[PDB]
């Protein structure tokens, strides 16, 4: 939605990722792989669980109220009782329709946010050792084995170790 | 020589459509329903004390219609009135029937306390065909039909103090004979009159002799009225004929009790929310089952479905 | 040596101000109005069947005020009552006038079915100065003024069964003479009495002879009442004088009909929404024209304008 | 608004762009030009049309209701009828005021989003051949004729073709 | 060799928790309260004109209960009824008491204009023990107890035109004697009758002689009624005994006046919003003090606190 | 929140900044310092003041209404009067609960926005003379005295002056 990652500059989702909501796919000298990112998955799921809990809070315990079905024609008083219930239902129906539109728009945008946050966290991490191809992928300009790919996913990647090799591959 | 690292998100083959501010239909990976639209079909007898009116309306149970005798002194959180219900006593009407039904249902009790009113001069416990108890002539159990004794109906002037620490609900009535013969045969006076009163109030009824259509054998009628006596006040009844006297009071309570019209069968289960369609779970915030609810219930809305997205946008291909 | 590529957005010289969560006034490139605040001035006669009451209120058309005779047996979706309206028959009052007006307007029909009540013993079709039809003495077309015949008014006891598959609306009344001379001259009894009844109900009226101010030639009055008879029930009228009898029934319908007070002229056009100010389009979600509406209408709000931004923020310079 | 592009790091709009909402302006060896971007224009217009349609959905067909004007003093019942209508109008008036504030805030932010999305899509595309000057413009470090500028707007720009020339101009 | 430049935001050690769409509790740097939950305890006598009813209800001030004489001809924006209030005149009831109280409170004035009704044939200013003014027998100041003179009560037929350019509010009553002796001693007729009327309306009361409980020395009662006369209309009173006549009219105004039940002391200060708990500031949009308000007030909600974040998220460590 | 700056890629706030909401901290050849940014502080505070003013607008002047306390049992009419007031309070209570949740969520996100806008404005300004370390800090690849740090905060930094020195320090 609003951030342009999901349904945006990322082409489509990964149906084979069944262990997380966001993750990494790589190709290197050792093969190809897929790994979920738990940080971003928990971030999105926690906020959605947060709004689920805000909605089960409801405090609508009602007992003796007004009559809402009538078998006899009575006139004024019945007109008012019917009008009151019709007025109440229309306003609550509006509240429900507005609530889902707000919540769903915000849900789509917040998941789009989490995707972009994982991207940016990864982008800044690689420093001058990689470039953004624009499709949600980085070309890594050095040999980066499974431990190296691991280091990126786990946040322990030391860009200074590979900087000279990557700079030389980048700039002719 | 290098490597490629791609960032991505998951997707599912069976996404679900939801509404947003911008989109009438947009596919997300998952959603949950916020509108309850189904019922089990029974009213759970827990956690609320449910009283099945069966063949009896609340008013007939209050007055004491013979086929409603099993409802004496009962209490309830929810009185369930069935459409099968019928009257089988003296034909009656209640001016402001709805209000009497509401206040007794809100009070939540049929507790009746007998009191010895001083009816010297008239004969008590008048009965009638229209109100069989078994095969013998009878009457409303909570009402006392006073008629003349040894050919007179003296000016009744009876009092009853509320010295208790709660409110008294008194139910009484007025008999409307079909013909002038009847009027003098029962009350010995060409025109009756009934004046119940408190320190605040005074409701006087004049009986109107005349024809009404045949109902359960009779063209006569009775009009039902009520008076509430506050602590320190006093009930005074002055009548020169046609009085349908009270035999005591009902105690008025305040609480969470009410009444509901439903033909749903009573089941042994537990559910906080009750509708005329039956009990419904209250785990969803909204419901489309019935505008009539009792208990901790989802709020009624006109929509039958509202999908709350519980996942990101689904981009399969 | 190189090149420059700039990213930008459009702008307009005549932006428009809108409200947001943060800003009381902020300029956007375009906006659209969400509050309807104008009317054409006529009530469109399509798509709803409109009945101009003209010189007649609904009640006078129902009773049969002579200048309202053109409204016999009419149907409507919206009855339009004009402020010019006036009564020109016998002076009357209707206890709970508003309820009778509402239920007839909600029913949406003046269909009257004549029925032959059995009025042996009294003379029918009593008339009066106050209610000219042309230049001759007349009366409400749907009411039957019963007075004594050959110097007596016998105890009327008349019945009418509802054996049809719909509800019957019966309109009747009670005459209140100005003086005791009048009472005996018309009804031959010092005190009248009227008791219409069903299996549920009984409304008894006592006429009260006395002075009321001069209205259209008379100090006398009539009180208007109604009784609804359900299928399988029966109408019973017992009266010893002063009865203004019904000539039949109106059939009660359920539907989308109503009534509206308006002086707006009726025009030949089509519009779903009707206000007393006239018809309004319903393309906007809100309106500030009138709290009173009929049909598919925008919802009334107190604001006269609400601008919905339909473009980006306008940054001219 | 929230993204800082419109009314933000972009200085102002282009009043001469009458064929689109977002677009490109360039200066090269062949002259200067202006071209609208249809992708981003449609994206913004579609979402705004979406909320327009969500608002014309209204389902307020009412017929016989309660009376709302009175010529006589009646008391309790009239007090309640007046209170009911006043209560209903205040709540709907609030709904309308809240709705426009939410919608307009979201409209401004979503157009700000579309502007930034076009920027980022263009930024990633140019790779190491251009630099962000911070005012919504890129300095392109190589000869980039009208076909070259065309290729950027149309998404067919091959950065590998110009990479050596641009890198040499960038880095002394 | 180089330098480091870090971007950052502020933080505070004492953050505050607020609610969002996503979070039940989240710490922000600052917040402000939107629910008013406290009151000073006094009702400010500015800017609204406040009239402390003290020992008097509005109805007793209207009728003219002797201990309410200080309330003659007063005006108010808010009439404050105290729970100490009591009646100390003739025992009375008012059918539809609430409506009379509401319309007089909404009118906002006790302006009484005396008018010389033509009471030839009866003796005026009947008085009673139950209504001492000082130590002498008296009566309601605005009511005129008519009883027979030289042993007769002739058929009263009195009129009063409204030729002014405003509405007239007339207050009158009916006496209900305790016994038949009383009835003939005061009115000389075994049955009374009172018919006040306009061109629209007619309210006829029959007095019902009988016993009511002892209140301030008497078992008798009075029923209070009202009639509003429009410009060009006329008031006509016809009574054959038991009439409690009006001495004039109250002028009805339309405006911002009302009534409130409160025991809060009246203080000298200024506050736009009034509650039974006392005046409250209206700088916050919501309030939890009382569902009953008067003036420019925050809207009542069930929450006692709602924290609006006025700063960023607080990240201390 | 939604932008990942505050409570995100920035580790925590600066409790010692009491003269602004956003700002700069530096280390150079002359020492260390802290300076608030007035632009971004005013931007956030203005929008929050904007919503404060939108909320003090309230137009709830009510006078004669309906009775809401009753000492006697009356039945139908009292049932309706109670139901009307209960219905009104529930809907306004919902409006208040929804309003704070929307406002607070938007407040947190808008302050997160202002933080990111100051970051990006600074990032584009430095051009090829600095790199993002991912923690809200830039390594400046040249000697940058207090006047130089001043120039960045004040928007007058000329990256061309230091470009050759920074490029040489960047790229081996
Ligand atoms: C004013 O006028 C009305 C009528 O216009 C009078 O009211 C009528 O009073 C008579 C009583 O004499 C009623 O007649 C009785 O009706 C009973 C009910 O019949 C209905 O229900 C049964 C099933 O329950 C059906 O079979 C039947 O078709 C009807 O649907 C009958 O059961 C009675 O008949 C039995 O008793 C009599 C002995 O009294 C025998 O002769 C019969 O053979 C049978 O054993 C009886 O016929 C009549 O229904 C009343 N009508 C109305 C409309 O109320 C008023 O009395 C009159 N007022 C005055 C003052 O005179
Ligand atoms: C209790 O007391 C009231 C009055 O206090 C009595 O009611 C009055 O009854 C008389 C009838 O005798 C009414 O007098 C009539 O008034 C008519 C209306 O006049 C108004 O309208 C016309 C225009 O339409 C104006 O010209 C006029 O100024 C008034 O505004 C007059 O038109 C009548 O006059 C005509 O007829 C009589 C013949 O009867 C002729 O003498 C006249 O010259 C003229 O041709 C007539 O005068 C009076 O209006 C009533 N008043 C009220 C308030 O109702 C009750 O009758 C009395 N009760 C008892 C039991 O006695
Ligand atoms: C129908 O029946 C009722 C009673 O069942 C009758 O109403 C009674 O009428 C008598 C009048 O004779 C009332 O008796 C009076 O009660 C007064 C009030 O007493 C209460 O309040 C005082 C304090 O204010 C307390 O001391 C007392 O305990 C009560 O709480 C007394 O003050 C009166 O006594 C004084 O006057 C009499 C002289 O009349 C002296 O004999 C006494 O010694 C003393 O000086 C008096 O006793 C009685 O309260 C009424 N009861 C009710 C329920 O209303 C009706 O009259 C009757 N109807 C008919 C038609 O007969
Ligand atoms: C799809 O619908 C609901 C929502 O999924 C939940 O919300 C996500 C944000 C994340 O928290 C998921 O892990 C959740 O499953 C699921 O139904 C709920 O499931 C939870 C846990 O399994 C359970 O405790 C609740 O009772 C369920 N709530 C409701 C209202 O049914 C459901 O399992 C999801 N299915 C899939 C395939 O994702
Ligand atoms: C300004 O007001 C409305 C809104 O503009 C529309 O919304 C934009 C997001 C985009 O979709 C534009 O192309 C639209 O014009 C315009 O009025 C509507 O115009 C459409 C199409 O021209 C028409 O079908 C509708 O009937 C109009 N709706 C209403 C409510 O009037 C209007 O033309 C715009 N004017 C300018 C100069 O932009
Ligand atoms: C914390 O609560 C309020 C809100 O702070 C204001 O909003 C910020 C966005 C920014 O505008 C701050 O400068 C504001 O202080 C403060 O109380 C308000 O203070 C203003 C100005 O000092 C004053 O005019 C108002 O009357 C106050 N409003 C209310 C409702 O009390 C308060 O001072 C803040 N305290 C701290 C320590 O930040
Ligand atoms: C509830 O009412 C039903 C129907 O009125 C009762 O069933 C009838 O009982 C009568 C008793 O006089 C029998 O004569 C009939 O055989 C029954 N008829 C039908 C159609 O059921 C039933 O007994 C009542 N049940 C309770 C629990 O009160
Ligand atoms: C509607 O009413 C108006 C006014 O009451 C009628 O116009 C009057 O008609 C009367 C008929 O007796 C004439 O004597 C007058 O000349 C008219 N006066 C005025 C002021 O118009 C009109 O005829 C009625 N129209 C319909 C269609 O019923
Ligand atoms: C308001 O009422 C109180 C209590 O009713 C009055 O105080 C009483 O006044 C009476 C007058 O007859 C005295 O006999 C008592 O001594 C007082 N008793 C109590 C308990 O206070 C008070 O005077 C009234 N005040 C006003 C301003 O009307
Ligand atoms: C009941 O009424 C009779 C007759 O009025 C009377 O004699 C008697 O004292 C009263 N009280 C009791 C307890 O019987
Ligand atoms: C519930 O019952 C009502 C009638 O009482 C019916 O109109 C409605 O369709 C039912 N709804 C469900 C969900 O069973
Ligand atoms: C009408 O009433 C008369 C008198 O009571 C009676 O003789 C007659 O049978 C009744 N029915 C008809 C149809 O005339
Ligand atoms: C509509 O008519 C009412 C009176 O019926 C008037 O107060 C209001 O100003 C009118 N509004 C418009 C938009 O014509
Ligand atoms: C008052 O009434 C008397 C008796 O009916 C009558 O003589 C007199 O004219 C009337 N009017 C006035 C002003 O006295
Ligand atoms: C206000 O007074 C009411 C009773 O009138 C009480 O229930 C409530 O707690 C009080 N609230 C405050 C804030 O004083």
């Amino acid at each position: 939605g609003i951030f342009g990652a999901i349904a945006g500059f990322i082409e489509n989702g990964w149906e084979g990722m069944v262990d997380g909501w966001y993750g990494f796919r790589h190709q290197n000298s050792e093969g190809t792989g897929q790994a979920a990112d738990l940080k971003s998955t928990q971030a999105a799921i926690d906020q959605i669980n947060g709004k689920l809990n805000r909605l089960i809070e409801k405090t609508n315990e009602k007992f003796h109220q007004i009559e809402k079905e009538f078998s006899e024609v009575e006139g004024r008083i019945q007109d008012l009782e019917k009008y009151v219930e019709d007025t109440k239902i229309d306003l609550w129906s509006y509240n429900a329709e507005l609530l889902v539109a707000l919540e769903n728009q915000h849900t789509i945008d917040l998941t789009d946010s989490e995707m972009n946050k994982l991207f940016e966290k990864t982008r800044k991490q690689l420093r001058e050792n990689a470039e953004d191809m624009g499709n949600g992928c980085f070309k890594i300009y050095h040999k980066c084995d499974n431990a190296c790919i691991g280091s990126i996913r786990n946040g322990t990647y030391d860009h200074d170790v590979y900087r000279d090799e990557a700079l030389n591959n980048r700039f002719q | 020589p290098g490597a490629t690292l791609c960032l991505g998100h998951h997707a599912v083959p069976n996404g679900t459509l939801v509404k947003t501010i911008t989109n009438d239909q947009i596919e997300v990976t998952n959603a949950t329903e916020l509108v309850q639209s189904s019922s089990t079909g029974r009213i759970c007898d827990s956690p609320h004390r449910i009283l099945d009116g069966k063949n009896c309306t609340l008013i007939d149970a209050l007055l004491g219609d013979p086929h409603c005798d099993g409802f004496q002194n009962k209490e309830w959180d929810l009185f369930v009135e069935r459409s099968k219900a019928y009257s089988n006593c003296y034909p009656y009407d209640v001016p402001d029937y709805a209000s009497l039904r509401s206040l007794v249902a809100s009070s939540g009790t049929l507790e009746f306390i007998n009191e010895d009113f001083n009816w010297t001069g008239v004969a008590q416990s008048g009965e009638s065909y229209a109100c069989k108890r078994g095969s013998v002539k009878s009457f409303f159990s909570r009402l006392n039909w006073l008629h003349e004794s040894e050919y007179k109906y003296p000016a009744l002037n009876v009092t009853m103090p509320n010295n208790g620490k709660f409110d008294k609900l008194y139910i009484w009535g007025v008999h409307h004979p079909s013909t002038d013969r009847e009027q003098t045969n029962l009350y010995v006076r060409a025109s009756g009159r009934v004046t119940v009163s408190t320190k605040r109030s005074q409701q006087t009824v004049i009986p109107n002799i005349g024809s009404r259509p045949w109902v359960r054998g009779l063209s006569s009628r009775i009009s039902i009225y009520w008076t509430i006596v506050k602590p320190g006040d006093i009930l005074l009844i002055n009548s020169t004929g046609n009085l349908i006297a009270p035999r005591g009071y009902f105690k008025i309570r305040t609480g969470k009790s009410s009444i509901m019209r439903s033909d749903a069968p009573i089941g042994t289960c537990s559910s906080e929310c009750i509708t005329p369609n039956g009990s419904i779970p209250n785990d969803k915030p909204f419901q489309n089952v019935n505008r009539i609810t009792y208990g901790a219930c989802p709020r009624y809305v006109k929509q039958n479905t509202l999908k709350l997205a519980t996942g990101m946008r689904n981009v399969p291909e």
